[PDB]
């Protein structure tokens, strides 16, 4: 795979999108009833979830915009929400056909004080999709041997990072861990031996 | 498939790497040996779902007919996977004592995420006979492979006892390479050897450099 | 050509009003990684750029094999393409820190302004030639050439440590 | 010789820092002994971690939580404290932040214990540091606890007023907020001289166990300076 | 959210949940002060309020400000200010609002 | 205005070390008080006893850098204080600014800020849309520098006032030869001012490299 333009992307997402990146808002309610809402908008969002805990709230409103340009997908959001707390902390969502995305979720002495630190933790310490953000794309001139001998033209993708570590995304499926280059040269020879290091 | 498919994918190139190593290291491997494909890897180590167990890929190999000739004494080798993702300084005495007794002089235990600090401190107890640790993680890619990377080689200690003569230098005056280096651990070397490296030059084609072991 | 040249300015002008209406309307993309003004800035750059270019490349082949200057540049004695650009063509665009000049009054470049002026003839685009500069003009060139004498008067010790160490 | 002084500044403090923005106002008597001690209206907690505000007085060791230091002041009860930082009660946000604050100092609640946390002997001092110390400008009288308070109050405004976007931080180099000619270089000199000689003819004074005002280190003290260079006697 | 004080001691309120019936309290930690919950809405963070910023009606006067001739969606005048958001982020975009010498309305230019 | 572009040391300290335009002069020392009462006896409720939400969008005013309370209605206080400067009542040296799009009122007195002179435009023309100045006060040049002030005819306006005004460079205006040329409060006396004692001897200083000059 070298001029396969989808399979570029099918590897940037692959290798740092975080829950506070999507969020527009959130906002913490009281609604003591685990069967209905004292929001209307959400209404419909709780019936449409029993089929095929504590009174206190906690809402996120997620961008559309957001949505689509890093992709992403509340079946795959939540997904992940869920299995970061897991068992201690029931959490539901709308579909991403509504005019307004929603998350509502509640724990499992003072909760105010906690469903609050779960605030954070929820905004800076869970990813979606380390130290590499930003990660662009480009068509590069590579010269290669063409089966006829001359050498020719055969430009192929290339992924430049923002951050750097290695020793990871070194083994990634669809990466050539033989030409992977960070320019941090104090990082190639911690990975591949002070030779590569010198050479780099 | 859920993805745990992938940590499959894994533990087996960081299989063939072991391999590479150990015959890179002077051992014997079939080139086949090292390209067993994915497929007829699964059923060959796996239980019933799709799970792979480790305790059964630990293998020995030895000496190649070569290996001998300028190194006497290399002993044997012996590699072992574990099961346990945390292994510790328990599970750990079945693996200081058996070769301990079995007498081969070269241990190399793949700990999954990590050994326990009561445990190594355990591994220079058993001379001569020495033993190393790899991290999983760290044997995925066979880093010798890399564009970078140039070839290197180990030294008898006649031809390093040469280098010296033939360059009318006093050890300390060879260029050097760590302990930890990540080529150095690959390639097993111990404080006191040598190693010729043999890169690609812009200016001559060749170039034949020498780095000692500190 | 002092013509054919002006109204490469004026629609080069036009370019940018017209990427500024379609920007004051929320009616572009962001490009992956940049913001959605950064984005906006990325084109008016590149819009004055490739407008000057050919602004001083009509007069570059409007100067016979006799013009002295030409002659001192092709002998490889003095001068290039550039040099003539900005004294018979358009000088160019002024720049500090890599952006065009900032808005040191708030939103204006000069109290001569109107805020939010994010048009050329306010963050530093001398359309003049040196052969005929506007206030402006002249004075966001001070401002880019100001940075310019900066490093030449910094880099010039800086640069002999990082020297002197590789000797030592 | 070219910053302005009697200014309020907020400035924005790297990524990796405890502090997020903070505020300053160096102050000095315009005319009179002249102190050169600036206040320090920091903001704790990064744009993250569950955001304090806490402030810089002259000659205390530590910081204190901005609250303690308006009930210090004379004003004991919340919301009449948010009454001097905010000035529209529908602006939620803002207070949102201040909310944190409060709870700092919801454990001292009163006039009597606000002086005291700031170390009988000890309360005492409280006071000096707010009427002689404490934003000095405006006044270092006595009466006034309540104009120092709107302004301690302006400033915490002009902290948040940025740490929500709605004010950038402030341009370090705008000319208009920055020239001692030779006329007032004379001043603070002839001053540091003058003073020489004021406590000078306090010793025949002191000796005088029943004419002596050498005026020679305000002419010699003049020429040194203006002779080398070196304006610092 | 707009939240409240106290009558008596002028403070911060804190909210308690109503256990036995299930209803939402606010109260004071100085005295004993308590009232019912005003709305559901307890805390927001929000990650669009304030481009608006402070627009007296003498917004006309600060000669520094752009002069556009369209025309207010109700009024139907020709002589209006504008600006950008004041919303000093670098991410923010750049809509026009306009001031109307003619009411004081608060009308865009964006489409979308 | 202040400062002069060009002239300034090369290496070592360079821009550290700079040099006055023409017209620029610095302020010397006025006093407050005589602005503070003639303050707080024309719309400005002294700080003392302050009530933020009964008075909302109260534009605050501040002294030399301290804050003598808030005002109702500013948009007169103002062209009054200016009108007031204007027939000299109020040294032509204090700056007052004021911040609409921020409510407040800057009062400054200080010695050292730079300031330059400007024409005033003042739409103040019942016979059509213009600078205060005439040519009958023109080639009426008894009529020093002095009247040119005293008459409300020019300006000083400091760096800080400066930020909210609106200058006209050319009085005039505001050929396939000449360099193309692209609310207003106060114009400017010259362009060719900006420079300072150096520059002011070269010739055409506008049609060489900046760097040069
Ligand atoms: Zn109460
Ligand atoms: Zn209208």
């Amino acid at each position: 795979i070298a001029l396969d333009i989808e399979k570029a992307k099918v590897i940037q997402s692959s290798i740092y999108t975080t829950l506070k990146n999507v969020t527009s808002a959130t906002e913490i309610y009281y609604d003591p009833d685990p069967t209905s809402t004292v929001i209307e908008e959400d209404f419909d969002t709780v019936e449409a979830y029993f089929s095929i805990q504590s009174p206190w709230l906690l809402r996120l409103e997620l961008d559309r915009a957001r949505m689509l340009d890093k992709q992403l997908t509340m079946n795959q959001v939540a997904d992940k929400i869920s299995e970061v707390f897991s068992d201690d902390l029931f959490v539901m969502w709308s579909e991403d056909n509504a005019d307004k995305l929603i998350i509502r979720c509640r724990v499992i002495a003072e909760e105010d004080q906690m469903l609050k630190r779960i605030e954070a933790h929820m905004l800076d310490l869970i990813a979606l999709r380390p130290g590499i953000s930003k990660v662009y794309m480009v068509k590069h001139k590579v010269s290669v041997p063409d089966e006829s001998g001359e050498y020719k033209n055969e430009e192929l993708w290339a992924l430049e990072t923002d951050g750097i570590n290695l020793a990871e995304v070194m083994a990634v499926p669809g990466v050539d861990s033989s030409r992977t280059y960070s320019n941090s040269f104090v990082e190639i020879l911690s990975v591949l031996g002070i030779e590569a290091t010198r050479s780099s | 498939m859920e993805d745990n498919n992938r940590i499959i994918s894994r533990l087996w190139r960081s299989f063939r790497t072991v391999k590479e190593m150990a015959a890179d290291r002077g051992y014997f491997i079939s080139q086949e040996e090292m390209d067993q494909s994915l497929e007829e890897f699964r059923s060959k180590i796996c239980d019933s779902m799709g799970n792979p167990q480790r305790k059964l890929m630990s293998f020995l190999a030895n000496p190649t007919p070569e290996a001998l000739e300028k190194y006497s004494d290399l002993g044997t080798l012996w590699v072992e996977f574990c099961d346990e993702p945390s292994v510790g300084i328990k599970t750990m005495r079945n693996f200081c004592l058996r070769i301990q007794e079995k007498n081969f002089s070269t241990g190399i235990f793949i700990y999954q995420n990590n050994i326990t600090p009561s445990a190594n401190k355990m591994i220079p107890t058993v001379s001569p006979a020495i033993i190393e640790t790899f991290q999983e993680s760290d044997l995925v890619v066979n880093i010798t492979h890399h564009e970078l990377v140039p070839k290197h080689i180990r030294l008898s200690d006649g031809e390093k006892s040469q280098l010296l003569q033939r360059y009318k230098l006093k050890e300390s005056q060879l260029p050097r390479i760590q302990r930890e280096d990540p080529v150095a651990r690959y390639l097993g070397l111990k404080r006191g050897q040598v190693v010729k490296i043999i890169r690609r030059s812009e200016t001559s084609g060749r170039y034949a450099s020498y780095r000692i072991c500190l | 050509t002092m013509k054919e040249i002006t109204h490469a300015i004026s629609s080069a002008k036009e370019q940018v009003q017209e990427i500024i209406y379609k920007a004051q309307h929320n009616e572009l993309e962001l490009k992956p990684g940049m913001t959605l003004r950064e984005s906006f800035e990325g084109e008016v750059s590149r819009t004055l750029n490739d407008a000057r270019d050919s602004a001083g490349r009509s007069a570059e082949m409007n100067l016979k094999d006799l013009n002295n200057v030409k002659q001192m540049v092709s002998a490889g004695s003095k001068g290039s393409f550039i040099n003539i650009a900005q004294m018979s063509a358009c000088v160019g665009q002024q720049m500090v820190e890599g952006k065009r000049i900032a808005f040191g009054f708030a939103d204006r470049s000069l109290p001569h302004f109107t805020k939010d002026d994010f048009s050329p003839e306010s963050k530093g685009f001398v359309e003049n030639s040196y052969l005929r500069l506007t206030p402006q003009e002249f004075f966001f060139h001070a401002m880019a050439g100001r940075e310019g004498l900066i490093d030449t008067a910094v880099k010039t010790a800086e640069t002999g440590y990082i020297q002197r160490r590789l000797v030592k | 010789q070219e910053s302005a002084a009697n200014i309020v500044q907020v400035f924005k403090k790297a990524a990796p820092s405890p502090i997020s923005h903070v505020a300053e106002i160096r102050s000095a008597l315009e005319k009179g002994s002249r102190l050169i001690s600036t206040m320090q209206i920091k903001l704790y907690g990064r744009e993250d971690k569950g955001r304090t505000i806490k402030a810089t007085l002259p000659y205390v060791k530590q910081d204190i939580p901005i609250v303690i230091v308006f009930r210090a002041l004379g004003v004991v009860p919340d919301g009449e404290i948010l009454q001097h930082i905010c000035y529209d009660e529908n602006d939620w946000q803002m207070l949102e932040m201040l909310k944190p604050c409060i709870e700092e100092g919801f454990v001292i609640q009163d006039k009597e214990v606000a002086l005291d946390f700031i170390g009988e002997k000890r309360i005492q001092y409280a006071k000096d540091i707010l009427q002689k110390e404490l934003l000095p400008h405006i006044t270092q009288e006595e009466g006034f606890e309540t104009r120092k308070t709107f302004f301690l109050g302006y400033m915490v405004n002009r902290l948040l007023l940025c740490a929500l976007e709605r004010k950038d931080q402030d341009d370090r180099d705008h000319f208009g907020k920055k020239l001692d000619l030779a006329g007032p270089l004379l001043a603070n000199l002839f001053r540091i001289l003058f003073r020489k000689l004021t406590r000078e003819i306090y010793r025949y004074m002191q000796r005088c166990i029943e004419l002596a005002v050498k005026s020679t280190t305000i002419t010699s003290g003049l020429k040194y300076s203006l002779a080398t260079g070196n304006w610092g006697e | 959210a707009s939240f409240r004080f106290c009558l008596e001691c002028n403070n911060m309120l804190y909210p308690k949940e109503d256990k036995e019936n299930q209803r939402l309290l606010y109260s004071c930690r100085n005295c004993d002060y308590t009232e019912l919950a005003e709305d559901p809405k307890v805390y927001r963070h929000e990650l669009n309020i304030g481009e608006t910023a402070g627009i007296v009606d003498d917004i006309g006067q600060d000669p520094t400000l752009p002069r556009s001739d369209k025309e207010c969606p109700e009024c139907h005048s020709r002589d209006c200010v504008f600006f950008q958001s004041q919303q000093r982020r670098k991410d923010t975009n750049m809509t026009l609002f306009y001031v109307c010498l003619n009411c004081k309305k608060t009308f865009r230019d964006e489409s979308e | 205005g202040l400062v002069c572009p060009a002239e300034t040391p090369e290496g070592q300290a360079c821009g550290l070390v700079k040099n006055l335009s023409l017209l620029s002069g610095i302020s010397i020392g006025s006093p407050s008080e005589p602005i503070i009462n003639f303050l707080e006896e024309w719309g400005m409720e002294p700080l003392e006893d302050y009530d933020p939400a009964q008075h909302t969008k109260s534009t605050r005013i501040f002294v030399n850098g301290v804050w003598t309370g808030i005002h109702r209605d500013p948009s007169m206080l103002v062209s009054t204080m200016r009108d007031l400067r204007r027939s000299g009542a109020i040294s032509p040296e204090v700056s007052i600014i004021r911040d609409i799009r921020e409510r407040e009122f800057k009062i400054f007195t200080d010695v050292g800020r730079v300031y330059r002179p400007l024409f005033i435009v003042e739409d103040d023309e019942s016979k059509d849309n213009e600078l205060r100045i005439t040519k009958e006060h023109i080639r009426k040049i008894v009529y020093g520098w002095s009247s040119l002030v005293t008459s409300g005819v020019i300006e000083y306006v400091d760096g800080e006032e400066e930020e909210t005004i609106m200058i006209a460079m050319t009085p005039e205006d505001l050929d396939t030869a000449k360099r193309i040329k692209p609310t207003f409060t106060h114009c400017e006396i010259h362009p060719s001012m900006i420079l300072g004692v150096a520059a002011s001897i070269i010739p055409f200083p506008d049609h060489n490299q900046s760097p040069r000059n």
